[PDB]
DNA sequence: AAGAGATTCCC
RNA sequence: AUGUGUGCU
DNA sequence: GGGAATCTCTTCCAGCACACAT
């Protein structure tokens, strides 16, 4: 089983909806440095050798787990096309 | 024209023939066997189709990327790299007018009909 | 050691030799052995006298011929890519119509392959062998009207698929219709041809059924004697009327179209023996003065008004009876292509004629050497009949050879034809096995023949019968066909016996292939033993009578596929055909005649032959079979020993002590364990590891050219042109690798290189090992052939020993497959109360399912096999049974037991808790002593055994003894692929070849459809090009995953804008519009 | 009319052209500008675009996700 | 009628070198040739004479020749001379056919990252994962692995990481740890031999095994129908992150408990787990 | 043990019903290994009355067979008569095969397996044990003596021959069909891969009603439809306009479960409802595709059908999957 | 190669 | 790169 | 104008393998 799946196919109305979303995200997590993570903090996947998933060892674990929270809003239309890539490749290295 | 939606078929005119042609292979000419480089205007010649090199010319006066976008003075190599050869078309101009087989050998031919 | 057989049906002949079938009738098919003048018409030599005397000034004559001596010699033809053949002399004359005779014996006109003294033609430098054929035997046959089950049609048959095929119908409106190629024709015509009177007819045919009103007649359309020849013409062959149809006659006739069977045997016999009762010459023409006669059109019209009306002695003919059913053997094969040579041969010498210069041309002018070359080279090398020796182990390749095909030259089965063909028809009985047909696919066509069967030169299956005088069973043993079968009453083998004599009132027995119960009276044969039934294979298998039908099959199959183990065990339980099958198969050597061992040598055995001799044997160590396993011969007397004539000397690569050794016998508990049996995999002990139990030894083949290419010379130097001295250190030769060498995945075997960049020769992502030979044919080659531009090719014979490891195929005599899942150290495995640790573990829910109750009993018999170190010999039908096996268990129990109660020890709480359990299970009988409970338990082959890993006792008794396992072929590391990133091809970037990686996996269909029906369609286009045919975006790929960014997508799709380019070739334009209809561009 | 004499004769000319005889079916249509409605599965996967279904649906394909972070900083420039 | 014939772009007719000095040249090429040595015989001859026989019968040769290069085989079979007696494939064969550009990438194409091997039961794995082999692990993700061990104090940079992993007793310690950290929650797609359902195809997370044969979840077996006897299962990576998402979605196993067919489970206990089952709940 | 899983699955969850499986696959495992099941030649026990159940059967046909010899009944009436014979005798052996386990080895090591999910088959069962029915001949016919012996016991020479024809037939009918495993969902895939589920609801009303009564069983008889076919024409559906049944009130446009369904059977066998009004494929407005409500439920789950779905494909493979298996 | 469809010829 | 053949699924 | 016969064109199946041959 994965974190929770009941609750994320759920979450959204097509279960392909989820999985663009947590693709997009792990996406835009990798790219435009992995710090615009949304829960960062204390609750945050982990990994078993040091304690080093919280560097970027997957980017899709990540997505699914955020998602879990009320952080993030999707949806069709919601930021301008080329607005978004810009303003997200300034506000992070 | 970002988002390409469906695609027609339809026949095409000497016009649209040649609209797609960048220049007439007007010789039977491949490759020599000592120098690879193509032959007489034929079939690989870089003025027609494209430079058989990446983004560097015939003779050599631009060489690199800061002119990606330029056609050289004395020789006419426009460059992006070997892609440019295998995208781009040539024609031959028939001495007498000759019909396309496909519309005339088939089950209902599309020209007796 | 040692051995207790059981079988009580006196075996009254031994076995015959089983490589027959390939030997005998390749001996029979030349005139090789016995001089040129001696007898044997038949095979090669018989097809000269057809197509010899070539009559025109053109008369050539059967002058004599021979040949037979090879170029090259057994094993040098398999290094170097030759043909065990023998160039063709053959004597030829010639005598022209007028005066002179012109003379020249030897001409070389083609060669023809010999044969080892196995079965097998090395042709093209592979050990290669041509299987028996079945089909219906060329005569005359009568069954019923497909339509009409009121009236009959007869049936002519004569093969090659050149020759007519001929039927007689009786048309319900009354008249005969002659049925030829395929067209009819009034039939009486043809009866005017041959000179029949409308009164002579009118008798032989009016002796019976009216029905003769139907062709006596055509009053106006025959009252012409040879007018019917010039009327056929027309109506047969639609052209000119004057002599050419005198001459279609001898198409009809003789030595052309219809068969040349000889005159006496094949045609004769059928028809006589059969139906009518006289043959005149091989086929219908008897032409005097011009004149025609016949003898088989008459006997066929009579017999089939005596079928269509009363009873003239029951007349019903049998498609399949197998007593209509002939079977080509290998030599039947030969000569007929022999014949195809011939006459082709014959249409040259016609041609040549024309371009004759003077009068004599024996020898130079006439024949020629392509028709003979192409007749026998296309067949060795093309035909669908013959293929590769499957040499896994002897006995396979002994079975390989006794298989019997249909799938032929098309004339007579085809691939679009079964279901009905396949099924066993009840004269299969003692002929041919109902059980060794390959499964999957393709099944039935191919169907080995039975173990004491016998081809009978006529082609129909022979089977041994044993008559009896009235009450008395006779020691008499006719071989008997099937049509002659049927017309007896024979009893079964398993028949009370006293000496010779019946001591049954009721005598199971089987009349024309049925199962009737009878009196001792009437009986007048007898199978000789239920080994009969089956084709050796089956004939391996211990307690076969309790296993199903199916599984046999497999269990039959399996033996066909058991890699040839270092130390190989012979069964614990076995058959006894064993000790043949090692003999026959020439597997082993065994001696010639009686004395004393003079040198065991691993090289060479030297014997004292009484007769002052000292004959030379070698003992061969390491030979690559054709599947890729080994064949060893090893010693097996000690120097100073005195042998007998017929006594074995060494081992074969199957064979322990002279019986056939296919595998191991290791100490096998069926039970569950964890997950570890789930399905058919099997578990298995470490053990068997630590002593190399399971262990093969492969020799993989690689190869490499010299091509002599212009633009630059190709040549093999010690010489690698750009890097490392450390690569060159296994390099000892110039140019080969040293041997006794270490090669790894990408070692380098051969260094050469070509226009200069290097291209040798390395070892491929699968595996190396060590180097064991290396054979060079240079240029200098003292008689080879070398392919065409190669100037000297480089071979290297790679081996390397395996051991059984997580993955490989393990199966048994009983049919059980199965794949090794965990190899549990020796620790935390079932073990008895005794230190004695299990070997294998099978899943009991393998069992019921199939019904092969088999297993179970030599696992049974297995019990005491281990604790009394003594294997058995349980023939077919007349092996062991319950109380016979129950007992030894009761007599091995004494040992197992009494060195416990006599050591100081006795009933572990263990086996007290176990034995409660087992009485509310109901095994034991409640009220007796713990010992004797265990003794019940140990009857019923079942026994007390701890966890291991626990020390707790499985609460409930379980079956534990040795039974039979061999490895199979097929391996792991033989199959197995995991490339990410390799090789392409230039003609196609679909990722393939084998430098550095195996090769990428196929993608079809099927797979495209799983992944479409989920919805992946990034995974499925990333499939369909980033990681197969779009070049621009796989370096995309490969590159971004270096640096440890994610997969960049494909923007534009290639396969979208190459279409795009191709399609605009032609006066057809692609126009990509876009959402509301606007050119959209796409570079 | 029976599955195959359906699937023959489906509008989309991109599949036939695949199973059925080529030439025929790029001449019939090329006479008669017709317009490939690129809908249809096989149709559009002989191109290699993303398939017309599951996560390339329309319905989806077309998404965003952002966070507050990112959600403010375009929201003050709206 | 056209009047002038388009000519394909050069690479998608590779005259190219092969080995030795032998030159695989697409037969368009050949085709191309015989188009233009009749083409400029028949415009040269206009302007010299005129001949009704000379050139009437050269239009009929340019007719023919540029047929050739169109549809081959309507007409005889254009060949090149005595060698190959095979007609060229010509642009409408480059299409129509089991190897064209229809039936190409709809059936064909073999992909890169991926492998195969035998089946064998994985007792000791849950459904979320399954048992592959550590050369197959290695092998398979080959780059992630050249990258994170340059993210470690394994190799300098990439190319010295790639001459790391080339002979095989290389394979220490710190590469497998990396290789454990490369993968986490990647997940591998395993395919069936005769795949017929939906559930051909089922997703899994490695788990680095010894052995050499590929290890499988019991209960998944009855799904595309594989027994422990000899059988053969494929392996792939979805490379892409969305590929990835997807995958572990929507194609995994553990998420896949019901047939598409029918309201049933399909990964419901089988032969040995029911008879345990069924051995430990009945009354005596 | 499936009935609980799918309970399970859709009350419990799905992530969740994963565990609940690997936990059974492990003590199953575990306890399996425990208990001793093992096959043994003795276990497979034959029945006490075997004797008898064979002597009522030879003492039967001994009167029979001399009814035809008098000239009683005809050649095709004897040989139905033989057939009924051991028609009986083979299915009465069954039972006592099936019933000497339960009463005195209620543990039978072979009874277990072919009782629970585990291998074993009924008729399977009763030819290790029991004796093998009459066999095939080569043509349709039968052979009028059957197979009077046991795999357990020493199977006759002649038998194993006569049983060798239904055999060797057996590996016809299913390896012949190996190869057709890609013939049918070929054909069907061709006419579908333009079907998709990308729509949220259609604007049209119409529906089937699914009968639940099969009207030709006998002549003309109407009665209850099967318990099985009902579940599969009725799961995961959607209704076209609400129906009160058995006292509770089904939604208007509801996407019934499985218990929804066993109510409603229920509820019709007491003379209620003759027909379900439901939304299909059959009825759609969209052109190329089918809307959510119109197709239903199945998503490798019981959830409603996501807005995205690839349909076709997915149904052309589930009705190719066991077209071998005919 | 075998089956189906289309075209041509004869009634 | 196609055909023949066998082996396994 | 219709019907029958003959010729031509198209279909030609699940996977891997090992082989050989052209
Ligand atoms: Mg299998
Ligand atoms: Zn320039
Ligand atoms: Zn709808």
């Amino acid at each position: 089983a994965e974190p929770g799946i009941d609750k994320l196919f759920g979450m959204v109305d097509s279960k392909y909806r989820l999985t663009v979303v947590v693709a997009k995200r792990a996406q835009q997590l990798l790219r435009h440095g992995f710090k615009n993570t949304v829960l960062e903090p204390e609750e945050r996947p982990k990994m078993q050798t040091l304690e080093g998933l919280f560097d970027d060892p997957n980017a899709v674990t990540w997505a699914m787990k955020e998602l879990l929270t009320g952080r993030l809003v999707f949806g069709e239309n919601l930021v301008p096309e080329d607005r978004l890539q810009k303003e997200m490749e300034r506000l992070y290295p | 024209k970002k988002e390409v939606r469906k695609v027609r078929i339809a026949l095409a005119s000497p016009e649209k023939i040649r609209s797609w042609s960048y220049g007439e292979v007007e010789k039977p000419e491949t490759i020599n066997y000592r120098t690879l480089k193509p032959e007489r205007d034929g079939l690989f010649d870089e003025r027609i189709f494209g430079p058989i090199k990446d983004y560097e010319c015939a003779c050599g006066k631009y060489k690199r990327q800061r002119f990606e976008g330029k056609v050289c003075e004395r020789c006419g190599v426009e460059v992006t790299k070997s892609i440019v050869r295998r995208y781009r078309m040539g024609h031959i101009e028939l001495a007498t007018p000759a019909a396309h087989i496909w519309f005339v050998k088939d089950v209902p031919s599309k020209i007796g009909t | 050691m040692e051995i207790k057989r059981f079988g009580r049906i006196r075996e009254v002949i031994p076995l015959p030799p089983l490589t027959e079938i390939q030997v005998e009738s390749y001996r029979r098919a030349l005139q090789a052995d016995v001089p040129p003048e001696k007898r044997e018409n038949v095979g090669i030599q018989a097809a000269f006298r057809e197509t010899f005397p070539i009559e025109e000034g053109l008369v050539l004559d059967f002058l004599e011929y021979r040949l037979g001596e090879p170029p090259f010699p057994q094993d040098e033809c398999r290094e170097k890519d030759l043909t065990y053949q023998a160039p063709l002399y053959a004597r030829l004359q010639l005598i022209h119509k007028d005066t002179g005779l012109i003379k020249e014996d030897e001409v070389f006109l083609g060669h023809i392959p010999l044969m080892t003294e196995d079965g097998s033609f090395i042709i093209n430098g592979a050990d290669r062998v041509i299987v028996s054929q079945i089909h219906r035997s060329p005569g005359v046959y009568f069954t019923p009207d497909p339509a009409r089950p009121g009236r009959y049609i007869a049936s002519i048959i004569p093969l090659p698929k050149r020759g007519p095929w001929i039927d007689l119908e009786v048309e319900p409106n009354g008249v005969v219709s002659m049925k030829v190629n395929k067209r009819k024709f009034p039939l009486v015509l043809l009866l005017r041809v041959l000179g029949y009177d409308q009164e002579t007819l009118a008798r032989e045919l009016g002796a019976y059924g009216e029905l003769v009103q139907g062709l006596m007649d055509e009053s106006v359309f025959a009252m012409r004697p040879e007018e019917a020849l010039i009327r056929l013409f027309t109506l047969l062959r639609p052209g000119d009327p004057p002599k050419r149809d005198k001459a279609v006659a001898y198409v009809y006739g003789l030595i052309a179209d219809p068969r040349r069977y000889d005159l006496g045997e094949a045609g004769r016999y059928k028809a006589e023996e059969k139906l009518g009762i006289r043959l005149s010459g091989r086929t219908l023409a008897r032409f005097e003065d011009g004149e025609f006669k016949d003898e088989v059109f008459l006997p066929t019209l009579r017999y089939l008004f005596a079928l269509t009306a009363g009873v003239p002695g029951h007349e019903v003919d049998d498609i399949d009876h197998l007593g209509n059913r002939r079977i080509r053997t290998v030599g039947e094969l030969m000569t007929d292509q022999f014949r195809v040579g011939l006459a082709r041969l014959a249409r040259g010498v016609r041609e040549r004629m024309l371009m004759g210069s003077e009068d004599s041309l024996t020898p130079a002018k006439l024949v020629n050497s392509r028709p003979l070359e192409a007749a026998i080279r296309e067949f060795f090398s093309r035909s669908q009949l013959s293929q590769f020796k499957d040499e896994t182990n002897p006995l396979s390749s002994l079975r390989h050879k006794r298989r019997i095909s249909a799938l032929g030259p098309g004339g007579l089965t085809r691939e679009r034809a079964g279901f009905d063909v396949r099924d066993v028809h009840r004269t299969h009985y003692g002929r041919i096995c109902p059980v060794e047909t390959p499964e999957g696919a393709n099944i039935g066509l191919i169907t080995s023949l039975a173990a004491y069967a016998r081809v009978d030169e006529l082609g129909f299956i022979r089977t041994p019968y044993r008559r009896v005088v009235g009450g008395v069973v006779t020691d008499e043993v006719v071989y008997m066909t099937a049509t002659e079968e049927d017309r007896y009453t024979i009893a079964q083998a398993n028949t009370p016996l006293e000496g010779n004599r019946i001591a049954a009132e009721r005598v199971v027995a089987r009349r024309k292939g049925e199962p009737v119960i009878v009196s001792p009276e009437e009986v007048e044969f007898m199978d000789v033993s239920p080994k009969q039934v089956f084709s050796v294979n089956t004939n391996l298998i211990p307690f076969l009578e309790h296993d199903d039908a199916n599984r046999a099959l497999m269990g039959s199959n399996m033996q066909t596929q058991a890699v040839p183990l270092i130390r190989a065990q012979a069964p614990v339980v076995m058959t006894g055909l064993e000790e043949r099958v090692v003999r026959d198969s020439l597997a082993a050597l065994y001696a010639e005649e009686d004395g004393e061992v003079a040198k065991v040598d691993g090289n060479r055995i030297v014997v004292r032959y009484e007769d002052g001799r000292l004959v030379e044997y070698p003992l061969r160590r390491f030979y690559r079979s054709n599947q890729g396993t080994a064949l060893d011969q090893r010693p097996r007397v000690v120097v100073g020993q005195r042998v007998r004539k017929g006594d074995l000397l060494a081992d074969g690569p199957a064979s322990e002590n002279g019986f056939l050794a296919l595998g191991q016998n290791v100490l096998v508990a069926i039970m569950p364990f964890d997950g570890y049996n789930f399905e058919d995999a099997i578990v298995i002990s470490e053990e068997l590891l630590k002593r190399d139990f399971y262990t093969s030894i492969h020799i993989e083949r690689y190869e490499i050219e010299a091509r002599d290419t212009k633009l630059g010379p190709e040549r093999i130097t010690r010489d690698i042109p750009h890097l490392s001295e450390a690569a060159l250190r296994d390099l000892d030769e110039e140019g080969v690798v040293r041997i006794g060498a270490e090669v790894k995945p990408g070692d380098i075997l051969v260094g050469r290189t070509s226009f200069v960049k290097d291209t040798s020769l390395r070892v491929p992502p699968g595996e190396g090992g060590i180097v064991v030979r290396t054979v060079r044919l240079r240029r200098g080659d003292p008689g080879v052939e070398l392919k065409p531009g190669v100037r000297e090719v480089v071979r290297v014979y790679v081996a390397q020993k395996r051991k059984l490891q997580v993955g490989d195929k393990l199966a048994n005599r009983h049919g059980n497959k199965g794949v090794v899942a965990k190899i549990l150290p020796v620790e935390d495995m079932p073990h008895l109360p005794d230190g004695t640790p299990v070997d294998v573990i099978l899943n009991p829910l393998g069992v019921p399912s199939r019904m092969n109750l088999g297993q179970i009993l030599e696992t049974h018999l297995g019990l005491a096999g281990y604790f009394l170190g003594q294997r058995y010999i349980s023939p077919i039908f007349d092996g062991a049974k319950e109380p016979e096996i129950k007992e030894l268990l009761a007599q091995a129990f004494e040992v197992y037991f009494g060195k416990r109660k006599g050591e100081g020890f006795g009933v572990d709480k263990r086996e007290v808790e176990v034995l409660r359990r087992a009485e509310k299970l109901g095994l034991v009988t409640p009220g007796k002593t713990p010992e004797e409970q265990l003794k019940e338990l140990f009857l019923q082959g079942k026994v007390v055994l701890y966890d291991g890993r626990t020390g707790e006792p499985i609460e409930g008794p379980i079956v534990v003894g040795q039974m039979f396992i061999m490895k199979l072929y097929h391996m792991v590391e033989d199959k197995m692929h995991a490339r990410s990133t390799g090789p392409y091809s230039l003609i196609t970037q679909q990722p393939l070849g084998g430098k550095a990686q195996f090769g990428g996996q196929r993608f079809g269909e099927m797979e495209v459809w799983a992944l479409e029906a989920y919805g992946a369609a990034h995974t499925l286009q990333e499939m369909l090009t980033l990681k197969s045919d779009d070049i621009e975006g796989r370096n995309a790929a490969y590159e971004a995953i270096i640096k440890g960014e994610d997969v960049p997508e494909p923007s534009v799709p290639e396969s979208f804008r190459v279409l795009v380019k191709e399609l605009q070739a032609l006066a057809l334009d692609v126009q990509t519009l876009d959402e509301k209809d606007n050119p959209v561009d796409i570079f | 009319m029976g599955v195959t004499k359906s699937a023959l004769s489906t509008k989309s000319w991109l599949s036939a052209a695949s199973f059925q005889n080529t030439t025929h079916v790029l001449t019939e249509a090329a006479i008669a500008g017709k317009k490939d409605e690129l809908i249809g599965l096989k149709e559009n996967v002989i191109l290699g675009r993303l398939i017309p279904a599951g996560t390339g649906s329309d319905f989806v394909r077309f998404t965003q996700v952002v966070d507050q972070k990112t959600l403010k900083a375009i929201e003050e420039a709206r | 009628i056209l009047e002038a014939v388009p000519v394909l772009p050069p690479d998608l007719r590779p005259m190219v070198q092969v080995d030795g000095g032998r030159f695989a040249t697409s037969d368009l090429n050949d085709l191309y040739r015989r188009l233009i040595n009749r083409n400029n015989r028949l415009k040269k001859l206009l302007a010299q004479g005129a001949p009704e026989i000379i050139i009437r019968n050269e239009k009929r040769m340019l007719q023919e020749a540029v047929d050739a290069l169109l549809d081959n085989g309507r007409r005889g079979a254009p060949v090149t001379n005595p060698g190959s007696d095979r007609p060229l494939r010509s642009l409408t064969d480059i299409l129509s056919g089991k190897q064209g550009r229809f039936r190409q990438n709809l059936l064909g194409k073999r992909v890169d990252y991926s492998g195969r091997s035998v089946i064998v039961v994985g007792p000791q794995l849950k459904l979320h994962q399954c048992g592959l082999p550590k050369r197959m692990a290695l092998e398979l993700f080959k780059p992630f692995l050249l990258k994170k061990m340059e993210e470690k104090g394994i190799a300098p940079n990439v190319k010295a990481a790639r001459r790391m992993l080339e002979r095989q007793r290389d394979i220490k310690d710190e590469v497998w740890d990396a290789l454990e950290e490369v993968i986490h929650g990647k997940v591998v797609l395993l395919n069936r031999a005769p795949t017929l359902h939906r559930l051909g195809i089922q997703a899994f997370q490695p788990v680095l095994v010894e052995g050499q044969s590929i290890q499988l979840h019991p209960l998944v077996c009855e799904a595309f129908n594989a027994d422990f006897d000899g059988d053969q299962m494929a392996v792939h990576v979805p490379l892409s992150s969305f590929a990835q998402a997807e995958a572990r979605i929507q194609m995994l196993s553990a998420h896949n408990l019901l047939s598409p067919a029918s309201g049933e489970p399909l990964a419901k206990p089988s032969r040995d787990i029911i008879l345990g089952l069924y051995y430990i709940t009945q009354v005596r | 043990l499936k009935d609980l899983v799918y309970q399970a699955f859709l009350r419990l969850g799905m992530e969740k019903t994963a565990r609940l499986l690997d936990a059974l696959k492990y003590y199953g495992f575990t306890f399996s290994t425990t208990s001793g099941i093992t096959i043994g030649i003795d276990d497979a026990v034959i029945p006490e009355e075997k004797k008898q159940y064979l002597e009522e059967a030879d003492r039967k046909l001994l009167q029979i067979e001399q009814a035809y010899e008098m000239g009683f009944l005809t050649d095709r009436e004897r040989y139905d008569q033989i057939l009924q014979l051991w028609t009986e005798t083979t299915e009465k052996v069954t039972q006592a095969v099936f019933k000497n386990f339960e009463e005195n080895y209620p543990f039978n090591p072979l009874y277990v397996m072919a009782q629970s999910g585990a291998r074993g088959n009924p008729q399977q069962i009763r030819q290790l044990c029991g004796l093998r029915g009459l066999m095939q001949k080569p043509s349709g016919e039968t052979f009028e003596v059957p197979v009077r012996s046991s795999f357990r016991e020493g199977l006759t020479v002649l038998e194993y021959f006569i049983s060798s024809h239904g055999a060797r037939k057996g590996g016809a009918d299913t390896a012949l069909r190996t190869a057709d495993s890609g013939y049918l969902t070929r054909k069907l895939v061709d006419v579908t891969h333009e079907i998709v589920v990308r729509e949220a609801d259609c604007g049209t009303t119409n529906y089937i009603s699914v009968p639940l009564f099969q009207p030709d069983e006998v002549t003309r008889s109407l009665r209850l439809r099967k318990r099985a076919d009902i579940e599969a024409g009725l799961y995961g559906r959607v209704l076209a306009r609400e129906v009160e049944v058995l006292g509770v009130r089904l939604e208007e446009g509801r996407y019934l479960s499985m218990d929804d369904v066993h109510l409603l059977i229920k509820a019709a066998e007491a003379g209620e409802i003759q027909e379900v009004p439901v939304r299909s494929p059959l009825t759609c407005q969209t052109r190329y595709g089918v809307c959510q409500k119109c197709y239903g439920y199945d998503l490798s789950m019981a959830r409603p059908v996501s807005i995205g779905e690839a349909v076709g494909i997915v149904a052309a493979q589930s009705i190719g999957e066991p077209g071998t298996q005919l």
